[PDB]
């Protein structure tokens, strides 16, 4: 689909914007080990250190 | 004099003859005595010790009963029945003067001391209150509804003449009525006087509501009430909502030029209440010694989750899902930027007849702060905060709702699926930010609202479709769902077993139900969860971690394989966070791996249920082993 076509609102809502982000679902087995640790770091408090 | 000369009277009326000096401290003499001597025949005097517990913990009540001043005086049991006030202050100072024996400081320290007559035989319905029972000593039941603030109220007056200047002495304010002076003794003149609260003294004052409760109201009838003046010691004893018997004196309110609407000189009535009964999460030492004996135990979650909601039958999922959102997690501020909430949200989506109401009322009656609130019905506290003017007191009131009542609390949701659009922002809002925010009136403020909420909630058409997925199946949009811990789906498949024996559990709580015929105790772990809540706070250590990313990579891309709706980084927190309850169930401060096992068969199965029926054939196979 579109990016205009994912939203649901007008098209002419996102000239308006500045700077605009399309985030992605990356699916990755090595993106997913990382992101896991980290939340495993910030919960575990060896992230606040 | 003597009992039976007391008992013999020459005045008119009982209190007249009690108004008499010689009677009256000869009733003085004969109490002094009663309470000094009076025994069980046990070798031990019960109110020189009540005296000496009332000395100690600095307390201005004596509570006497009244058999054992009947079974001795009895005739002074029968001036305290019908002539109550003056017997109250006789037997008052009386008192006072026993607590000066014991304690002779106790003097300046306090002052007064308050009789609470107990055991009362004989039992008024409000509705059976007559004229005979004004200025007498009457013991009713009720239910309380609405109380006031507590409200100074003159004790001792002082007032200063405008003249002079001068403070003029104390004087006692009756209850009764208002008090006036008209002599100064320094300017020997009828001035003007002015009361000045600096230097006088007061009591504390309350006004009740009783309702006579709604199960001994007749059919067709009316429940009558009454209002209840409560004194110094005796305020805000009563939560409204609760059933209490009162003692007091039934008496009339006196009001300007009577009623004008009526046409008859009619008066109104309260009771002024010597005594208040009842018809709390405080452990004690040896409390939270057998929290830990009990707590040691291997099976003690197995056997907390099925002393989960007695009257449910065979819902085991749902009794472990309402245990870990009674128990809870650690919310957690990492370096004040990043903020992890901690406590369960559980969503019961089921067919109706599944009894998820009865869940929700065991966890208000189990939980320390539990507020219900529902979607389709009117009489609840509501979900959205409002500032409000009451229409006759004219006075602005801020609410912060359910959401905001329900902080460091439990919000129980029915219906669910029922609201209206601003109870959907304020719950959207309280699971988005633990916060309510409000700009009306001009306040401009935010309340806390990190609240658990346990929500109960029905599939569109009133049935579960399985083909359907869970999206599909709610008017909930995505986001609303996404904040949920556990979904616990509940569907009614006709299976001849479970029915037999859910209709054998029906059949036998109705059998046992009527009239004319493991699992923990309940007071026991209302106050093992509440222990659990405040003491515990689990945590868990850095080499624990090659497995949980070891299990989510293995979950993600099988949610890859089938299509369904994918697992994020919340199903992780939210298996770091039910695994945190565990260890609390537990008394645990560390989160051991099988707490963690647990905690990821909860969530993978809560993920497993909520898929269409053509992906949970696929996914059962390949998380069985987490499932086991
Ligand atoms: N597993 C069960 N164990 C015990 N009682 C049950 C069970 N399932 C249903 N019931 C009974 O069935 C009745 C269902 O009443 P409610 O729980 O008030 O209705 P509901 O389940 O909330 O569904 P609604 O209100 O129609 S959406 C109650 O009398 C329950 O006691
Ligand atoms: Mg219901
Ligand atoms: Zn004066």
């Amino acid at each position: 689909k579109s990016p205009g076509d994912n939203i649901d609102f007008q098209t002419t809502i996102l000239s308006r914007f500045d700077m605009i982000f399309i985030v992605k679902d990356d699916h990755n087995e090595e993106r997913d080990i990382s992101i896991a640790n980290h939340v495993i770091n910030i919960h575990t408090g060896n992230a606040n250190a | 004099l003597t009992l039976e000369s007391l008992s013999n009277v020459k005045a008119n009326s009982y209190s007249e003859w009690i108004t008499q000096p010689n009677v009256s401290r000869t009733i003085a003499r004969e109490l002094k005595s009663f309470l000094l001597e009076y025994t069980d025949e046990t070798g031990r005097s019960v109110y020189g010790a009540r005296i000496r517990t009332l000395g100690e913990m600095n307390s201005e009540s004596l509570e006497v009963n009244y058999r054992h001043l009947a079974e001795s005086k009895a005739i002074l049991a029968l001036f305290l029945a019908k002539c109550p006030e003056e017997m109250l202050k006789i037997f008052d100072l009386v008192a006072m003067e026993a607590t000066e024996l014991h304690y002779p400081d106790y003097a300046r320290i306090h002052s007064e001391i308050h009789v609470r007559i107990s055991d009362f035989p004989t039992i008024y319905s409000l509705r059976e209150l007559r004229e005979s029972n004004l200025s007498s000593l009457v013991r009713v039941t009720g239910v309380v509804t609405r109380r006031t603030g507590v409200f100074p109220q003159l004790k001792y007056v002082k007032f200063n003449c405008l003249k002079c200047g001068s403070i003029l002495g104390p004087f006692f304010q009756d209850s009764n009525e208002e008090i006036r002076i008209s002599f100064c003794t320094n300017c020997k003149s009828k001035g003007p006087f002015r009361v000045n609260g600096e230097k006088t003294v007061y009591r504390n004052y309350q006004r009740v509501t009783l309702q006579e409760a709604p199960g001994t109201v007749p059919p067709g009838r009316l429940p009558r009430h009454r209002e209840v003046i409560l004194l110094a010691d005796l305020v805000d004893v009563s939560k409204p909502g609760e059933e209490v018997e009162v003692t007091g004196i039934y008496k009339n309110n006196y009001d300007g030029n009577l009623n004008a609407k009526n046409g008859f000189p009619v008066f109104a009535t309260i009771i002024e209440a010597n005594s208040i009964k009842r018809r709390v999460f405080s452990w004690t030492e040896e409390e939270e010694r057998e929290f830990r004996k009990i707590s040691r135990d291997r099976g003690i979650i197995d056997k907390i989750i099925s002393s989960m909601a007695p009257s449910i039958y065979g819902h085991r999922d749902i009794k472990t899902a309402v245990a870990c959102s009674l128990f809870g997690g650690v919310p957690k501020n990492v370096n004040g930027k990043h903020s992890i909430r901690g406590d369960i949200n559980v969503l019961l989506l089921g067919d109706p007849g599944t009894a998820k109401s009865q869940i929700l009322k065991y966890v208000e009656k189990t939980a320390h702060r539990a507020v219900f609130a529902t979607g389709q019905g009117a009489s609840a506290v509501g979900l959205t905060a409002s500032v409000r003017k009451d229409p006759i007191t004219k006075e602005w009131t801020l609410e912060g709702g359910a959401l905001v009542l329900a902080d460091k609390g439990v919000c129980l949701i029915d219906e669910f699926d029922k609201m209206n659009d601003q109870d959907r922002t304020s719950i959207h809002e309280a699971m988005e930010q633990q916060s309510i925010s409000i700009s009306k009136a001009g306040i401009v403020t935010t309340l806390q609202a990190r609240c658990s909420i346990i929500a109960a909630a029905n599939p569109n058409g009133g049935r579960y479709n399985s083909t359907l997925p869970l999206a599909q199946n709610v008017s909930l949009t995505e986001p609303i769902l996404s904040r949920f811990d556990i979904l616990c789906v509940v569907r009614d498949l006709v299976d001849e077993e479970a029915d037999e024996r859910l209709a054998t559990f029906v059949v036998d709580s109705h059998v046992r139900s009527h009239p004319e015929n493991s699992p923990i105790p309940q007071e026991l772990l209302m106050k093992y969860i509440h222990y659990a809540r405040t003491k515990i706070y689990p945590k868990l250590h850095q080499m624990d971690m090659d497995k949980v990313s070891r299990v989510y990579a293995d979950l993600r891309r099988e949610s890859i394989s089938t299509g369904s709706f994918p697992i994020t980084v919340r199903h992780l927190e939210s298996i770091l966070r039910i695994a945190e309850s565990f260890a609390k169930m537990r008394l645990s401060e560390f989160v051991s791996s099988y707490d963690l096992d647990r905690a990821i068969k909860v969530v993978v199965d809560s993920f497993v249920d909520a898929q269409k029926v053509s992906v949970r054939r696929q996914l059962r196979r390949s998380f069985a082993i987490y499932t086991l």
